[PDB]
């Protein structure tokens, strides 16, 4: 069993890959979630994960969909290498202290202590990530940065080192959401496939709840996600709370604007979350045997 | 109950300046977007201005862009409306507008009465 150090250092290169293979999805999504806050006089609007890609691509070029990636792996390196790694130790903590097999609320308290941890942690990263990948010189708003640690450096000697911390609550949230809502969900599904016989218990009946469950769980988190993102990349002064900024999307965009972005959302959990797997079982297995 | 009243029109002469007020009553202005079209008989109606709901960003209509400000004071509910360097072609009713979605498929749009805006063109 590979060691909680092999874990740290396999659970942060996984999700490291899948970060630099999926960033493209989180540019997209941060790009539709801030689309109709500010109204533009370009004709550049984003649609779709692909529109939305290449929009950003032939307008502002390719390396513009990595802005913010230092910030997206210091945030794998930090949260998300937490985050995974010491499930496991958590989850021993909590099950084997009376020798019990997982309950789903023993994994749902799991989930949710790192997960907090993780976005505690890792909140500097996750507004300086945000930022960078909102900001463009098409829509009539001012970068405020030119890169990751400029951007750190800014933020820190201008809103103080608390500003780095900016929106760790709707973050804390939508971690809450995603943990629920991805293991309820996948449970309810997978009990659903196997009492109506609709799959049985091969890999397909495991695969097909998860997409469901990572499905769910994105749009039980959506309204918090936009909401979150629009908080975290404004500047100070232009929202008084968190609850404001989501009052004035409902009552400036409407209901469907809490599902900006969903598509570009779920493609990267989703496809973050194989990767990371694949990457994180591989690196554990290959390490710990030399 | 959302009530929208414009005042501060009137006749000007080219050139000359004038402070469109409008009042909101019946909803949280502190939420709301809020808009300035103008409307000429023979024109369809046209978008001016708006502004956030706290007064963040405000955009123009490339005509009155620099001539035309949108100003805003949700302590009084009043959107403001100053209008610089006015030309014949200006003349218009002003409306004031909230397009409020909440529980909507589309923004549905509340007016004022509108103020009459004339600029003139007399010389002296
Ligand atoms: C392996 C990890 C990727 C390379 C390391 C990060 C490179 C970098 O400096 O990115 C900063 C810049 C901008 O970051 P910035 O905005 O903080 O500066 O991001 C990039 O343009 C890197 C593009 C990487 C393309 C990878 C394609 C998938 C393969
Ligand atoms: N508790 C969780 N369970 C499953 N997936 C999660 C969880 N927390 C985060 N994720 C997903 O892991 C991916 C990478 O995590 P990361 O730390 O980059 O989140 P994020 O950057 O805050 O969110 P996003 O990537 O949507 O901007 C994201 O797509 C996110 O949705």
């Amino acid at each position: 069993h590979p060691t909680l150090g092999v874990q740290l250092f396999s659970a942060g290169i996984a999700a490291c890959l899948a970060d630099v293979i999926t960033f493209p999805l989180d540019t997209a999504k941060v790009r539709l979630q801030v689309q109709g806050e500010c109204p533009t006089s370009s004709v550049i609007r984003y649609k779709g994960v692909l529109g939305t890609i290449t929009a950003v691509v032939k307008t502002e070029g390719r390396m513009k969909l990595y802005s913010g990636l230092p910030a997206g792996l210091q945030r794998q390196i930090s949260s998300a290498s937490l985050r995974i790694g010491l499930y496991d130790t958590v989850q021993e903590f909590l099950t084997a202290g009376k020798e019990t097999a997982p309950s789903l609320g023993s994994k749902i308290l799991a989930g949710l202590t790192t997960g907090g941890v993780a976005v505690f942690i890792g909140q500097p990263t996750e507004v300086v990530k945000v930022r960078l990948q909102a900001q463009s010189h098409l829509h009539g708003i001012k970068p405020r940065y030119t890169g990751t640690y400029n951007a750190y450096r800014i933020i820190a000697t201008t809103e103080g080192l608390t500003g780095l911390w900016k929106g760790t609550t709707p973050n804390l949230m939508r971690s809450v959401i995603i943990n629920c809502t991805e293991l309820v969900t996948y449970d309810l599904m997978k009990e659903a496939f196997v009492k109506n016989n609709i799959l049985a218990d091969d890999v397909p009946c495991h695969l097909v709840s998860a997409l469901i469950a990572g499905f769910c769980a994105t749009a039980m988190s959506s309204p918090v996600d936009v909401v979150k993102t629009r908080f975290i990349n404004s500047p100070p002064g232009q929202y008084k709370s968190v609850p404001n900024c989501a009052m004035k999307v409902f009552t400036n965009e409407g209901p469907t604007a809490f599902f900006k972005g969903l598509v570009p959302s779920f493609l990267r959990l989703g496809s973050w979350n194989v990767i990371m797997f694949v990457c994180f079982e591989q690196l554990k297995r290959e390490l710990s045997k030399s | 109950q959302v009530q929208l009243v414009e005042s501060g029109g009137g006749l000007v002469q080219a050139g000359g300046s004038l402070r469109l007020s409008c009042a909101a009553s019946g909803f949280p202005v502190m939420y709301y977007n809020m808009h300035w079209y103008r409307q000429a008989p023979g024109k369809e109606r046209e978008w001016v201005a708006a502004i956030e709901s706290t007064g963040w960003w405000a955009h123009y209509a490339d005509s009155v862009k620099g001539r035309f400000t949108i100003s805003r004071d949700n302590a009084k509910n009043t959107v403001y409306l100053q209008m610089n360097s006015l030309k014949p072609e200006d003349t218009a009713v002003y409306y004031c507008n909230v397009k409020d979605f909440g529980w909507r498929w589309e923004a549905y749009d509340y007016w004022g009465q509108g103020t009459q805006v004339t600029v003139s063109s007399l010389e002296h």
